[PDB]
């Protein structure tokens, strides 16, 4: 049984220093490193880098944090301490009352259901498609950022850039596309140097920095036809683009023939232009320079749902900075266009979970009613959390919290600017439903991987 | 079985070391510290910045403190001793409200609140003085203070009328800004403190040696 | 040194039992995975105690028995490496308490043999083929228990009755009566018509794809008809007069069903309209190769061979009963039953949409393999705990026919296989000491009448069910296990336990 | 954190009294320093053979003993309980609740538990004082004590209770029932069967002379003398000594003539029996024989305070004086032999009824003969607890009183708002420690039948009023069982009085301890 109990403590000695980088208040932290230099930083998904640890689950839980750092932007913290306050909770029903691992086990899937379905009737329904509902759901990721006094036009960058990865498709025939949405590969950018950041737009296609390899051509083609080719030169299409150079003696072969060559092309970029080719219906062949370098445009009138983002700023500098912003602000855009909802922030959707868990595992009568108890409590961990980093009494502010949810409604959350219990809804506090489906749901599954082993073996 | 760990005693106790440090030293009154690497160099400075520069702590809340000062010298150039007094003794001071069970975040949003209300007291307690070339007569007393601090003020009178005419002599009048690169400092052993002139043009390290060369020439043409 | 006594006797229970409890929780299918964690750091993450057994470090002259033990399960049966090792270390501890009984090694290790002979003998009596197919259904359970993990598993009662009588009649003599089942078969094909539950089962072959112009007939030759076979295209070659002589060759040949893989041209589809030959474009590679064997055809690769062009009349053309084309819903299928010999069929999965039906397909698959495994072995025994069970009150009375200090051995055997179903029920959180114990009591009434060749309410057969928590027979239930795995897995443990106990001393340099 | 340690201490004597509540009890052997070894399965009176170190653990002694005196029953109801709400309690003071507000809940759950016990009465004891009728009252206590006795000593200890009580109803000003009414006696030789009940008290010695046992007369006179048999002398000193030979037949004969006209004049009176407390002579015995007088000699004061309530005799000062008055009158007295031995005993017929009486144990195991003589004391209170004070009203036992009150108390947790709610609720589930030591004990599963108690006292029926079996008690099992079994065909139930006595003393005693958060000791 000592194994269960080093398998617990290894999760729950991670999350308990974790503990004050969840929330806007969130304390900052310290790290020695062996060098005079030091990490200052609160952010989670930093310090967890560089700890070192020993014990094998609670690497299995740095590898969870990293998987939740690639969905979502935040909320990275949250999942970690979650997992780890569920080990804690259930340490005296493993070890003390001498309940099987799997009966736990077995429990978490049946309250991971459950969880689910509270926090859907929780959510409230808002308007995906209205676009000025859009620009202050992502505002919450703009302020207090660098780019506060670009908001106004971060605003409207950020929800084009969303509106041009996703695709609005559903029907009972093909099933449910889920409408597809990737920010790694589809929504990658492409930073160029100068320009204005409120000139910047979204284009739909590949765009590459190579002109025109003949001094006499023309620069614009009606129907323009791309076609992909691997091996360098060295049914007549009206464009020619070679991956590799194109040396002199293929210009003036290829000139008679009424296309234009097209040397010198990533092979990155090659899997994006099947997206908007497959080159027929190719909308706008435009060479026109944009900041005193020569362009092309691949783009067409269709939506593949794939891109690069064309994005310009006063410099570099100015990119490095919006490049991470705007990557993290389209994380909590593309939330919204999974699901027509809206969850309440600062705890309320974490006590919504407990309260309704408690009721409806008294009505079961089973050996999984013991711990529902524990998940209950760990539920009402994370609000508590907030509260201790809020300077609020913790025993005070959740007994009263935990009664209102039994009166009133289920939006009602802790406030970290006060500190004391306040509505979320009227006060625009607003959190997406999917970093809370994406909490509840990779932490009951990382710790029951957790309690399946009970023996560590040594070897290679 | 495990509650917290209350955490703390660490941070504040090792920056009240740094302060008693740095207490003696600040002012026109302070005293001259003198550090030893054992190679032979042999320092003595009263800025702090220099002195932090030159001494590895391995408490790490002393190294913000020295990083704190970066920011101060190229931009402030002076007080980075009056800003680390300032950091240590509000930790002395909030540490009684920490032990009462205050929460360290009303501690520091209090200070937010204080700084920002600081600024608006400051802009009233300022006194604007105007840019002609006139206060010469009233920049005296100000070079002074950055001289009376770091000297014993025997060399105050002798260094403030080379300080003020440093400045003065290649900055035409006019909003503009000043140049401290093209004032060069050498050095030259075996005299006294007490000599040290001003020198209007550009001094030359090899100079001719032969006894014909004539010691003064007026009003000459270089080439 | 130079060590020799009760020491070593020692050691090697002690070295057993660190790696019993290795395999101890991975036991099942209920069991659990573990983390097996190197000197550089790194980790890994699974489930199957085979793996764990290969990695794992074990420096005694005896644990290192075991890991050649758990490579020889492996590269021949491949399964059941978890459940040999457990044997081995509950028979080395046993024989370690005979010490103090002043028992000789090679008594043990004689009544070890002469009780292994005799115990196969004893399960060659209870060996059964495959029964209960008429009156009940012992199949359905297995490709149940297995989609109970997908979405399938809801609807899995009526689509195993599909898949069970498709299999059952794809056997074939195979190389001299061999009755080997393939591994690949019956194509799975997906529709959007209806629900889920409206899949039919057709008898026969099914291709996905159209007739192209419908002036064609969809029913022709109702008598006999000829499937011809050709990967060579009827269309224009990238002229004119090649493609007609390769079409001359067809009508003149008396076949009604043409299969093209790049498809046919409209002006060779002109002489099939008065013919009432079927044609089809654009045909699947992959989808005529399996024809060939299931019409009696043969592939075309060209029709340039040698100097001469023509299809090989009679040669190449496969015997049929009849080709219907049913209307479908969305896609519509093609009909191909009564071939010369095919003893296949195809299964057509319609449902609401192919993103449910592209993870039924796929789980059939591999709930297939689960029911082409069992039934590749004809002789095949209940497990779950049945053949620890019932041999183990069979020794006890048999243990009296030899004797001569051999009983004690033949005692302590038989009491070493009740740690299998022990161990097993611990991952299912189910009291091991009272499913065990239960066990015994319900096979040892059903072997007192069993000789008598009479019987009232006896049986036998009685497994343990850990999903449902009851004691139910797994025939029934859909757990079944092939007599060379269970024979093996029993005959080699054995084998690695006798030398274990042969070393008196061990000498280290 | 040494409130944390002081119940780890607590725990290490817990699970001490874990072992000696229910059916699998079983006594602790302790060797006293003296050399003499004290065998009993009650845990009260180990208290008193352990030697305590920590004195927090001594507040839960004293609080034992308070159990002991006044009911005498529910003695481990009070430890066991108390010590469980001791880790309840430490998740939180962990939690950061404070132990004030942890106290201030119990007082409020302590007075919303008592209202609720009048509710749960289901049964009423008529006090008729039946032999059948004691049969209910005795059985349980008997229980979780010695198995396999209580069928045989429900019968020896009824039987003796209605033997003391005179016959009244509804009168309860004049109490009757005492704690020295029954006395507990031991023989080597027989059985629990062949055990019998005595109306009177049982002398297990010789009557040292060469009458054997008086005859059937009614209304033999019983004399008890503190003086010694003996010719009168004066009280300061009189140490007879000889001086010369002529003096020597004087004295003999003077002893022979006054100690003879001594007893005939008792033996005129009637008085058969003569009970002598100091020691008696050799010429005392040989008139004794003659007159036909039982000699009998209790030294011991507390078995002639007994003896005096039932004859009526009363202890003379002098020697010589049978003043009728004070003689006592017994209906029958014989010297029988029970258990392989003669000795002469004392009992009645109808009138002189007797107020104490005496039980007499047969059997061939002497470690169990000593392990019934403490459980037959632990009956003797119940009897009581029959009296005003709630004595008719009982609760089922069984584990059935103590899960019924977790959906009572958890009811009235949500009804009170504030911080209270966390005490409340933990104050419920500190009783689930009653049903799980009766399920650990018994070898039954905790993942088995703890779930089926849960859903025996909650379930869902279509409509207001509760149905079905609201009886279901913790069942120890031992043989086979499905589920639990209900209590009302065993019989087994609880008293009011000892039940509502056993939950503040055991309130009051873990209020004790959480309210002290330092411990100043000192070196002897």
């Amino acid at each position: 049984r000592q194994a269960q109990i080093s398998n617990i403590t290894a999760a729950k000695a991670v999350a308990d220093v974790i503990r004050t980088c969840l929330g806007p208040k969130a304390m900052l932290k310290m790290l020695l490193d062996p060098m005079g230099g030091l990490v200052l930083t609160n952010d989670g998904h930093a310090i967890l880098r560089e700890i070192d640890v020993a014990h094998p689950a609670a690497k299995s839980m740095l590898e969870l944090s990293r998987t939740q750092d690639e969905e979502v932007g935040d909320g990275t913290t949250t999942v970690i301490i979650l997992a780890g306050e569920i080990l804690a909770q259930c340490a005296p029903y493993l070890i003390e009352k001498n309940i099987h691992p799997v009966i736990i086990i077995q429990a978490l899937k049946k309250a991971l259901t459950d969880a689910l379905e509270v926090i859907k009737q929780v959510s409230k329904p808002v308007d995906v498609e209205n676009d000025a509902a859009m620009k202050k759901l992502i505002q919450a990721s703009i302020g207090t950022k660098y780019v506060i006094h670009w908001s106004e036009k971060m605003c409207e960058l950020a929800l084009d850039a969303v509106k041009t990865v996703r695709k609005d498709l559903g029907q009972t025939v093909e099933g449910e596309p889920n409408f597809e949405i990737d920010i790694k590969r589809y929504v990658r950018v492409e930073k160029i140097p100068g320009g204005d950041v409120l000139d910047s737009r979204v284009l739909k296609g590949v765009l590459l920095n190579k002109d025109v390899v003949h001094p006499k051509m023309s620069r614009h083609i009606e129907n323009p036809r791309v076609v992909l080719l691997d091996c360098p030169l060295e049914v007549r299409p009206t464009l020619v683009i070679t991956e590799k150079g194109v040396s002199d003696l293929a210009q003036h072969y290829l000139l008679k023939g009424g296309c234009s060559v097209l040397r010198r092309v990533k092979k990155s970029d090659n899997n994006r232009i099947a997206r908007v080719t497959g080159g027929t219906n190719c909308g706008l062949f435009k060479v026109e320079m944009i900041g005193d370098e020569y362009f092309s445009f691949l783009d067409n009138c269709k939506e593949p749902k794939a891109c690069t983002i064309m994005l310009r700023g006063g410099s570099k500098d100015i990119l490095n900075e919006i490049d991470r912003n705007l990557q993290d602000a389209m994380a909590v855009a593309r939330n919204v266009m999974l699901s027509p909802s809206l969850s309440p922030g600062g705890g309320a959707t974490e006590m919504a979970v407990s309260v309704k868990l408690a009721e409806k595992a008294k009505q079961l009568e089973g050996i999984q009613q013991w711990p529902y108890q524990a998940v209950a409590d760990a539920m009402e961990c994370i609000p508590r959390t907030l509260i201790q980093n809020a300077g609020g009494d913790p025993i005070r502010l959740l007994s009263q919290l935990r009664a209102k949810h039994a009166q009133g409604n289920f939006t009602t959350g802790i406030d970290g600017d006060k500190g004391k219990i306040v509505d979320m809804v009227s006060y625009g506090i607003w959190e997406p439903e999917v970093i809370k489906q994406q909490s509840v749901k990779t932490a009951i599954e990382s710790a029951c991987l957790l309690l399946r082993v009970d023996d560590i073996v040594s070897g290679v | 079985s495990l509650r917290r760990d209350a955490a703390l005693k660490v941070n504040v106790t090792s920056a009240e070391g740094l302060q008693s440090v740095l207490e003696t030293n600040l002012g026109p009154k302070g005293t001259l510290k003198m550090l030893v690497d054992g190679a032979g160099n042999i320092k003595l400075t009263k800025d702090g910045k220099v002195l932090l520069t030159e001494m590895q702590i391995q408490s790490p809340t002393a190294v913000l403190i020295a990083r704190a000062a970066a920011a101060q010298d190229e931009i402030t150039g002076d007080g980075t001793t009056t800003v680390v007094c300032l950091v240590g003794e509000l930790l002395r001071q909030a540490h009684r409200f920490i032990q009462e069970g205050v929460h360290p975040r009303i501690i520091t949003d209090g200070f937010e609140i204080a700084r920002k209300e600081s600024m608006k007291f400051l802009d009233e307690f300022k006194i604007s003085k105007t840019n002609l070339s006139n206060d010469r007569e009233f920049l005296l007393q100000v070079a002074r203070s950055s001289l009376l601090t770091k000297v014993d003020a025997d060399l105050t009178e002798v260094l403030t009328p080379i300080v003020t005419d440093a400045v003065l002599s290649v900055y035409d009048a006019q909003a503009d800004n000043l140049d401290l690169h093209m004032v060069e400092i050498m050095q030259m052993q075996h005299l006294s403190p007490k000599d040290t002139t001003f020198i209007k043009g550009l001094v030359l390290d090899h100079g001719g040696r032969h006894p014909d060369m004539p010691t003064r020439v007026k009003n000459a043409y270089v080439l | 040194e130079k060590i020799s006594g009760d020491d070593i006797r020692n050691q090697n229970v002690l070295a057993t039992m660190a790696v019993a409890n290795v395999v101890k929780s991975s036991l099942g299918p209920v069991g659990l995975d573990k983390m097996l964690v190197d000197d550089i750091g790194d980790f890994t993450v699974t489930n199957d105690g085979a793996t764990i057994l290969s990695l794992l470090d074990v420096q005694h002259p005896a644990g290192k028995i075991l890991v050649e033990l758990a490579q020889q399960q492996d590269r021949e049966i491949g399964d059941g490496t978890t459940s040999v090792v457990i044997i081995a270390s509950e028979l080395l501890k046993r024989a370690n308490e005979l010490v103090k009984n002043k028992i000789h090694p090679t008594t043990i290790i004689t009544g070890f043999r002469v009780a292994l002979r005799e115990a196969i003998r004893f399960i060659n009596e209870v060996l059964s083929t495959s029964v209960d197919t008429l009156g009940k259904e012992t199949l359905i359970n297995i490709a149940k228990t297995s989609m109970s993990s997908k979405i399938i598993g809801a609807d899995s009662d009526f689509f195993s009755n599909m898949v069970v009588d498709a299999l059952l009649a794809v056997k074939t003599q195979n190389s001299k009566g061999e009755i080997k089942y393939p591994v690949k078969a019956v194509n799975v094909l997906k529709a959007h018509g209806k629900s889920a539950t409206e899949s039919l089962l057709v008898p026969g072959y099914a291709l996905n794809c159209t007739v192209a112009s419908q002036a064609m007939p969809k029913r022709i030759a109702g008598g006999n008809v000829k499937i011809a076979c050709l990967d060579l295209n009827l269309q224009k070659a990238r002229e004119a007069g090649i493609v007609l002589e390769r079409v001359k060759k067809i009508i003149d040949a008396g076949a009604q069903v043409v299969l093209t893989t790049k498809g046919i041209d409209d002006l060779c589809l002109k002489e099939f309209v008065e013919a009432k030959i079927m044609g089809v474009r654009r045909c699947k590679k992959e989808d005529l190769r399996r024809i060939a064997r299931a019409t009696g055809a043969t592939l075309v690769s060209s029709m340039s061979n040698l100097e001469g062009e023509e299809t090989f009349e009679s040669s190449y053309l496969g015997l049929c009963d009849e080709v219907v084309q049913a209307k479908f819903s969305d896609d519509e299928c093609i009909l191909i039953k009564g071939t010369s010999k095919h003893s296949s069929s195809s299964i057509i999965l319609r449902g609401a949409n192919d993103y449910s039906l592209d993870e039924m397909e796929r789980s059939l698959h591999d709930s297939l393999s689960v029911v082409k495994r069992t039934l590749e072995s004809g002789n095949v025994v209940p497990g779950g705990g049945c053949v620890e069970a019932a041999l183990n009150i069979y020794l006890d009375n048999f243990a009296t026919t030899v004797g001569s200090r051999e009983q004690l051995a033949i005692a302590e055997f038989a009491a070493a296989l009740l740690i299998i179903p022990k161990t097993l029920a611990v991952n299912a959180a189910k009291d091991s000491s009272e499913l065990v114990a239960k066990l015994r009591s319900y096979h040892a009434a059903s072997q007192m009448a069993k000789p008598e060749d009479v019987k009232r309410r006896s049986y036998r057969n009685y497994g343990l069910d850990l999903i449902r928590g009851k004691i139910v027979d797994e025939i029934h239930a859909g757990v079944l296990e092939p007599t060379i795995s269970k024979v093996k897995s029993l005959k080699s443990a054995l084998e690695a336990c006798v030398a274990i106990l042969r070393i008196d001393t061990m000498i280290t340099v | 954190g040494q409130i944390i340690k002081s119940i780890a201490a607590i725990r290490e004597l817990h699970q001490m009294c874990l072992t000696s509540m229910g059916p699998c009890g079983r006594n602790k052997i302790i060797v006293n320093h003296l050399g003499k070894i004290i065998i009993t399965n009650d845990a009260a009176t180990m208290l008193r053979e352990l030697d305590i170190v920590h004195p927090a653990v001594k507040v839960l002694v004293m609080a034992t003993e308070q159990q002991k005196i006044d009911m005498g029953d529910g003695t481990n109801l009070v430890m066991i309980l108390a010590g469980e709400l001791l880790n309840v309690s430490e998740k939180l003071i962990s939690m950061g609740l404070s132990a004030v507000e942890i106290i201030q809940g119990y007082n409020m759950a302590r007075k919303f538990t008592l209202k609720e016990l009048d509710e749960m009465v289901v049964g009423e004891i008529t006090d008729k004082n039946d032999k059948n009728e004691l049969l209910k009252m005795i059985k349980p206590v008997i229980s979780s004590k010695k198995y396999g006795s209580e069928d045989i000593l429900s019968e020896l200890v009824s039987e003796a209770v209605s033997h003391v009580l005179p016959v009244a109803q509804q009168a309860g000003e004049i109490p009757y029932f005492n704690v020295d009414s029954i006395r507990v006696v031991k023989i080597m030789g027989g059985s629990l069967s062949n055990s019998t009940v005595i109306k009177g008290m049982v002398f297990n010695r010789e009557p040292e002379g060469h009458v054997k046992s008086l005859s059937e007369d009614k209304k033999h006179k019983v004399a008890v003398f503190t003086c010694p048999l003996d010719i009168a002398n004066t009280e300061t000193k009189g140490t007879v000594l000889l001086h010369n030979a002529q003096e020597m037949l004087d004295f003999s004969k003077g002893e022979e003539k006054q100690i003879d006209a001594m007893m005939k004049e008792i033996a005129d009176m009637g008085v058969e029996c003569i009970v002598a407390g100091a020691g008696v002579g050799e010429l005392a015995l040989h008139y004794l024989n003659r007159y036909g007088i039982l000699v009998l000699k209790v030294p011991s004061k507390f078995e002639l305070r007994r003896l005096c309530r039932v004859c009526g005799a009363t202890p003379l000062p002098r020697l010589g004086a049978p003043t009728p008055e004070e003689l006592g009158l017994v209906e029958t007295v014989k010297t029988m032999e029970i258990g392989g031995d003669r000795v002469t005993v004392f009992k009645q017929e109808q009138g002189e009824i007797s107020r104490t009486s005496t039980i007499i144990l047969r059997g061939a195991t002497q470690n169990n003969l000593d392990d019934i003589e403490r459980a037959i004391d632990d009956g003797v209170a119940a009897v009581k607890g029959l009296m005003k004070p709630s004595g008719g009203k009982l609760l089922p036992g069984a584990g059935a009183t103590e899960i019924e009150l977790i959906s009572r108390i958890t009811k009235y947790g949500e009804r009170t708002p504030g911080l209270l709610q966390l005490a409340i609720k933990q104050f419920a589930v500190a009783f689930e420690v009653v049903p799980r030591t009766l399920a650990e004990t018994a070898g039954l599963d905790v993942n088995e039948v703890l779930p089926n108690l849960y859903a025996a006292h909650n379930v869902t029926e279509p409509g207001a009023v509760k149905t079905d079996h609201l009886y279901k008690g913790v069942d120890i099992d031992g043989e086979s069982d499905e589920g639990v079994k209900d209590i009302r065909e065993e019989n087994i139930y609880d008293m009011l009085a000892t039940k509502k006595f056993a939950i503040n003393v055991a309130t009051e005693a873990a209020t004790t301890v959480l309210s002290i958060d330092q411990i100043i000791m000192a070196k002897k």
